[PDB]
């Protein structure tokens, strides 16, 4: 419905083991109660969620695949066994869904580029 | 409560200058501060949220900066139009509170 | 778009209570939003008197809790200030605005201007 910005980093690289950590931020209309963090993987021209947590207070972020917890308008993501089949660009979608009105911000993608040893 | 002490109180400045308006939270409230443009006589209008974020339509020469306690308003290249008195605001914790304003001259 | 508009009386003499209505059009407050009354001093900073929300809720600034009562009309898409026993130090110009929860005031009304005098 009604739109709010989300910017997250263009390339990350991942660690040998498979650790891609980024943050996403997202302009913040104000202070919200419930927040849902989505995060979307768009390697084969396909979309696949691969993170999804929500919650109803501050800071208390608590997500399989994605360890991370959120910060104001900050939330600090963490990916673990990643392939090279994972790289892909991954959307952070940030939903803030009380008190209404309804906010949603799509970010502009975060390439990450893993390899395998 | 918590404490918006906004510096400078006024000053002086010609076309073209790039121009710093200071603004200390006397508690942590992350990115969670605005800023707004009251023109003489006129409405506020609001220019920068979430610390860094121009509303929609405000000129690129307006930028938002700072983190935890000291917040920042600059001009890179100050126009005319631009005279006007401007507030930091907190939105962290109610209730809300002020700055106690910023005014600009034409030097 | 979303347009606020205050209105009020001119002069209000002391003890009396304070009545402004906002009168909000090209959005509905019940739909969903916080939404605020705020204060200017001549010669000081703003002043955030209190809001009212969608929800019915309501909070105030603890300075002027007491002496403050937020009301709004569902039918009229209006919300009222109710400022009592007032003083000199009530002189000043008034602004409805829009706001998310403890959020930048997204949109403005004119402001209306009230001097307490005698």
């Amino acid at each position: 419905c009604k739109a709010m910005h989300v910017a997250q980093p263009a390339v990350v690289l991942a660690s040998s083991r498979g650790i891609a950590s980024f943050v996403c931020e997202y302009a913040s209309p104000g202070k919200a109660t419930e927040v849902r963090v989505t995060v979307l993987r768009q390697a084969d021209s396909q979309v696949t969620e691969v993170c999804a947590a929500t919650y109803m207070m501050g800071n208390e972020l608590t997500f399989s695949i994605c360890t991370g917890t959120s910060s104001g308008n900050q939330v600090n993501l963490t990916i673990q066994g990643l392939r090279a089949m994972d790289t892909g660009l991954y959307i952070c979608k940030v939903e803030l869904m009380y008190p209404p009105p309804y906010y949603l911000g799509i970010g502009n993608g975060t390439q990450i580029y893993v390899i395998d040893p | 409560d918590i404490q918006m002490t906004q510096s400078p109180s006024s000053l002086s400045a010609s076309v073209g200058d790039r121009v710093t308006i200071t603004c200390r939270a006397s508690q942590n409230v992350g990115t969670y501060v605005a800023w707004y443009q009251q023109k003489p006589g006129k409405v506020p209008k609001p220019l920068i949220y979430s610390t860094s974020y121009r509303y929609s339509g405000v000129p690129s020469r307006f930028s938002g900066s700072g983190s935890g306690t000291d917040f920042t308003l600059t001009i890179s290249s100050l126009q005319p139009e631009d005279v006007a008195t401007y507030f930091c605001h907190q939105y962290d914790t109610y209730p809300l509170t002020f700055g106690a304003g910023t005014k600009l001259e034409l030097k | 778009q979303v347009q606020l508009q205050e209105s009020g009386p001119g002069l209000v003499k002391p003890s009396q209570t304070l009545s402004l209505t906002c009168t909000v059009s090209a959005y509905s407050i019940t739909s969903g939003y916080y939404w605020n009354w705020i204060r200017q001093h001549p010669g000081k900073g703003l002043e955030w008197i209190g809001y009212i929300g969608y929800d019915g809720s309501n909070n105030y600034n603890p300075s002027l809790k007491s002496r403050v009562t937020i009301s709004r009309d569902t039918s009229k898409n209006q919300f009222s200030l109710k400022l009592s026993s007032v003083t000199a130090a009530d002189t000043a110009v008034y602004y409805c605005a829009r706001d998310y929860y403890s959020g930048y005031f997204d949109s403005w009304g004119q402001g209306t201007t009230l001097t307490v005098s005698s």
